[PDB]
RNA sequence: ACUAUAGCUUUACAUUGUAUUGGAUACUAACUCGCGGCGAGGACAGUGUAUGGUGGGUAGUUU
RNA sequence: CCGGUGCUGGUAAAAGCCCCAGUAAACGGCG
RNA sequence: GGCUCCCAA
RNA sequence: AGGGUUAGUCGGGGCCUAAGGAUAAGCCGAAUGGCGAUCCGAUGGAAGAACCGGUUAAUAUUCCGGUACUGAUAC
RNA sequence: ACCCUUGGUCAGGUUGAAGGUUAGGUAACACUAACUGGAGGACCGAAUCGGUAAGCGUUGAAAAGCUUUCGAAUGAACUG
């Protein structure tokens, strides 16, 4: 899997970062605890921008 | 001595009446075979 | 109506085949199993009947997008 | 305590039965009975899937409290009586809530005492303790297995398990069949033995009692024919070589237990 | 007897993750079970594919 | 009587098998 | 009808 | 060919549930479908309630003469 | 054939288990005798269920019977 972090997380960190994960790490515990979601390429762009912008 | 037909209504209209055969898909098939060769007594609820 | 709810997969017929050839009908089944989900985007928890096939398109291109995609292509219901 | 039988006939020259001399009332609580119907080992198919079963005497079930869920209620215990639905008797407690149930009477239960479950409750024969309150050492049964599913344990007549020493969140138990395995320790037991352990000392004398008692002739393999069973076939008598089931499942030391199942984490010695 | 096969069983991959110190231990979030969220387990188990054993229980045959 | 036969223990990408031990109110034998 | 006895309740 | 079976009280049904069956929510499954707690289902439980006499070619506790009783309904 | 639910049937006679009461007896239970009691896959035997032996029948009255004889007959009974 290939998630965005949404906040920070202890031995993969960089929050509002792209990381790639385990399937399983990032299905069953970041994604539904609210660390991290999908990196589709939606959110790609839309994290790209916001990081333009606050550039 | 006792021979194999022992006459009982409520056993005959439960084991081959019109709504026995109706329940179940192979009834109907009976059903529609016996309509296609044409037969006057569809069913044993006919018989009186 | 066992079928994988994502991809549509189904069991498949096939053979057994002996060292000499001899040929016995059998059924190729789908690794299925029901999991549940949360839905982000929905915000909320689903139970699916998916395969690990169904999984790995899931953790591709993320659980909306396959939901979406196997409601156009009818494998939803 | 047993009867025997004078041979007055040969029927009854074997015949031992029970005194019944615990039993105190022959009626039971009627809104703690129903009736229950039969099987003749068939399921809901209606194919016999356990053969040997059929026949005997009508019944009517009891309503066993194996959870006992009113903790700190005392009750009374009112009546001993017969159950037809196992070895052991029953004991019927009218609770101070003014509720009424029926417990497995244990060894040493008499009318008039009083009883109560729950960790407050004094370790006394008949009441009913998280296994974390009972002393080490003490006599039990009604074993429960999950906490709040309800005793599944130490049930027959004359039965009884020891809890030999604790480690904390599991205690160490002796079960009837010689087997010591852990056990939660937030599960129940209830103190004492099983009463009524001169069951075993009984004998039905004749094939119609088995019939009362709803069990139905079993035949040897041996004289069927090798369409029926493995074991048939053959000129005169014949040993039938290695005994096994009508499937081929030999009857002799093979191990049908789970070689994989999770629960033999917590068996530490095994006995069958 | 020859050849298959239901069932049972072994291992690998998937379901299936995290940390410590690899080869084990530990964790909880997948998954399983119990009581009416809480409790008990837990990356095992079960299931799918593949694979080696076993298999007159069943079948087709030969003699 | 445990020698025989059963039963119980200690390849694809480990089981088994061996060996040792046990088991006859197991099958079987008692030249 | 009730009563007594019994257990297979 | 014609005639002959007459009920508020008899029997049944209308009411209730047993075995079993059909199902709901759900579960399972190439299809046809298989399961699964409310309904159906007497061989059981309730029924709201009489007898006497006479009479036909063929009916009678049903027709008639007495004697009664039961259920609803308008004061 | 087996099972499940709900009903029904079994003339008449005999024997005499447990238990109980009353006398004796014991330190006390036990234990002896009489009366009572009425158990039992108990006995004899109709209905009933079954089918032992012989005779008869063998294009039979009957595709399995009849007569005599015989088993069980409160039960693992028979039966709707
Ligand atoms: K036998
Ligand atoms: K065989
Ligand atoms: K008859
Ligand atoms: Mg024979
Ligand atoms: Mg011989
Ligand atoms: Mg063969
Ligand atoms: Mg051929
Ligand atoms: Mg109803
Ligand atoms: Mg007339
Ligand atoms: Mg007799
Ligand atoms: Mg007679
Ligand atoms: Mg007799």
């Amino acid at each position: 899997m290939q998630v965005i972090l949404k906040e920070d997380v202890v031995n993969l960190g960089y929050k509002d970062d792209i990381v790639t994960v385990k399937d399983g790490y990032g299905r069953n515990f970041l994604i539904p605890q609210g660390k991290a979601v999908i990196a589709s390429e939606s959110a790609k762009k839309v994290l790209a921008e916001n990081l333009r912008q606050r550039a | 001595m006792k021979r194999t037909y022992q006459p009982s209504n409520r056993k005959r209209l439960n084991k081959h009446g019109f709504r026995s055969r109706m329940a179940t898909a192979n009834g109907r098939r009976v059903l529609a075979a016996r309509r296609a060769k044409g037969r006057a007594k569809l069913t044993v609820s006919d018989e009186f | 109506s066992k079928i994988c709810q994502i991809t549509g997969k189904k069991a498949m017929v096939g053979n057994n085949v002996s060292h000499s050839k001899r040929r016995t009908k059998r059924v190729f089944d789908v690794n299925l199993f029901r999991k549940k989900f949360y839905w982000v985007e929905q915000d909320c928890w689903v139970v699916l009947r998916i395969s690990a096939a169904g999984l790995r398109l899931i953790n591709k291109i993320g659980l909306d997008a396959a939901i979406k995609r196997a409601a156009e292509k009818g494998f939803l219901n | 305590g047993i009867r025997k039988l004078k041979p007055t006939t040969p029927g009854q020259r074997h015949k031992v039965i029970g005194a019944f001399d615990k039993i105190t009332a022959s009626t039971p609580e009627k809104s703690l009975v129903v009736g229950k119907k039969k099987t003749g080992g068939r399921n809901n198919t209606g194919k016999m899937t356990m053969r040997y079963i059929g026949g005997g005497h009508k019944q009517k079930y009891r309503f066993i409290d194996f959870k006992r869920t009113k903790d700190g209620i005392p009750a009374t215990v009112k009546t001993i009586e017969y159950d037809p639905n196992r070895s052991s008797r029953i004991a019927l407690l009218y609770y101070a809530d003014g509720a009424k149930a029926y417990i497995i009477a244990p060894d040493g239960l008499e009318v008039g005492h009083t009883v109560m479950s729950g960790s407050e409750a004094a370790p006394e024969v008949g009441n009913a303790l998280p296994l974390a309150n009972i002393p080490v050492g003490t006599i039990i049964h009604n074993i429960e297995l999950r906490p709040g599913q309800g005793a599944k344990m130490v049930r027959s007549a004359g039965s009884f398990a020891q809890l030999t020493s604790r480690e904390g969140t599991y205690v160490v138990i002796k079960m009837p069949s010689g087997e010591v395995r852990r056990i939660l320790s937030t599960c129940k037991a209830t103190i004492g033995s099983v009463g009524n352990s001169d069951h075993a000392l009984e004998k039905s004398g004749k094939a119609g009692r088995s019939r009362w008692l709803g069990r139905r002739p079993h035949n040897r393999g041996v004289v069927m024919n090798p369409v029926d069973h493995p074991m048939g076939g053959g000129e005169g008598r014949q040993s039938g070589g290695h005994p096994r089931s009508r499937k081929g499942l030999y009857a002799k030391g093979l191990k049908t237990r789970a070689p994989k199942k999770h629960s033999s984490k917590y068996i530490i010695e095994r006995r069958k």
